[PDB]
């Protein structure tokens, strides 16, 4: 489909297409430069993020306010355009997991991308549990759970406690533990301990790696003050 | 409330 | 594709789509609509307008984006992806210009309903004519103000000055002499003549009315600002 | 500056 185009061209590709905000383009754009079988740079791993992050916020947000017009309604016509969003949704979320598990993940061997994308194998997995139900949300919770939880073993073995990867893993595996998981007190806990180790580390840092690593720690204390 |  | 979806249910998805933000699902189903071969009420004409208008604006603004960086770089590609967003538009101008053709400006004889479908043909060459070029942008150019000119000629005879439907045609036609024909002068007497002749006739009109008809008028208003 |  993109096997035709060279890597490079789709890279380029990717970065205009985030520029026009087509980010059903870029993700394509980005599947095609993965599935040529080269590791991603730091850049290509964030194009990558990016570009789905977008595309499935999207997906989430419509199958939020179809969800919720259901539940009032609770014909045959609110369910069946809300389940067409759903298996959209779905499909974008085995696509990237697809591609995490062919065979990105293997491949990484670095901290930096073993937990990126161990992270992102989270977050995708967290997408799937939010509109799954009963006995199958189980087993899609546990997946995203051990996916955070590998990525959360290396990043503290790994990385400094204000590295930005770590910093943004921690805030979603507190999202997980509060919104999916039904563990408010494991979202709290870990988003203090990560704040406050960040916190003391801060001294460590340049100006600019300063305003990267606070930049995330208010989004934890921003969640902080929602949850207590 | 997550990343992003 | 839409063929075995009734055309209530075709409608009533729409409606969801559009509160979604699911425009291009919006448009789909407008246009399996359009192809069940009845006519459409008024608030269906907006349910097609409104999807489609929501479409290819987000393709507009892409393919704005696209040309800059194209224009201000002069390998291939912001050419090639700037041609796909291009075609991708062409495509949903060709789309749209189809139905009106096939049958709806055919069967639609109260003048609400010709006006408004006139002005969409106008609208959606005009789109067309922001892509083209050379020669065959003369032939889409002069399209468009035939379908502008007709529903002109429509309003003019069968509508209050302070109709929407014939103040939402004038803006455009107005934007159309201003941006596409050259014609500055055309689109400011244009503008003016509107604007005028619809204050004169506000005294007519309910309070609601004249919420609807001031509000189109203010916007005629903003662009005399702009190009005066 | 159209409809819009
Ligand atoms: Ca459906
Ligand atoms: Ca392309
Ligand atoms: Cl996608
Ligand atoms: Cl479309
Ligand atoms: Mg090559
Ligand atoms: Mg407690
Ligand atoms: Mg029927
Ligand atoms: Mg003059």
């Amino acid at each position: 489909a993109m096997g035709s185009m060279e890597r490079a061209s789709l890279i380029q590709k990717a970065k205009l297409a985030e520029q026009a905000e087509r980010y059903e383009d870029m993700a394509a754009f980005m599947k095609g430069a993965v599935e040529k079988g080269e590791e991603l740079s730091c850049e290509e791993r964030n194009l990558l993020s990016v570009a789905y992050k977008n595309v499935v916020g999207g997906q989430r947000a419509a199958w939020r306010v179809l969800s919720s017009i259901e539940q009032c309604s609770n014909g045959p016509e609110v369910r069946e355009y809300r389940e067409k969003v759903e298996t959209e949704l779905q499909g974008v979320c085995d696509t990237v997991l697809g591609l995490l598990d062919s065979h990105l993940i293997k491949e990484a061997g670095d901290a930096e991308s073993r937990v990126f994308y161990l992270k992102m194998k989270g977050d995708y997995y967290r997408y799937l549990a939010e509109v799954a139900t009963g006995d199958d949300k189980k087993r899609i919770i546990d997946s995203a759970r051990s996916a955070y939880q590998e990525a959360m073993d290396i990043s503290k073995k790994e990385m400094p406690p204000t590295n930005p990867i770590r910093l943004g893993l921690a805030l979603n595996f507190s999202v997980f533990h509060y919104e999916i998981a039904n563990s408010p007190e494991e979202a709290i806990s870990l988003a203090k301990t990560t704040f406050d180790e960040a916190m003391a580390d801060l001294h460590t840092l340049s100006e600019d790696s300063y305003k990267d690593s606070t930049l995330i720690m208010q989004l934890l204390r921003d969640n902080l003050t929602l949850w207590t | 409330g997550s990343l992003g």
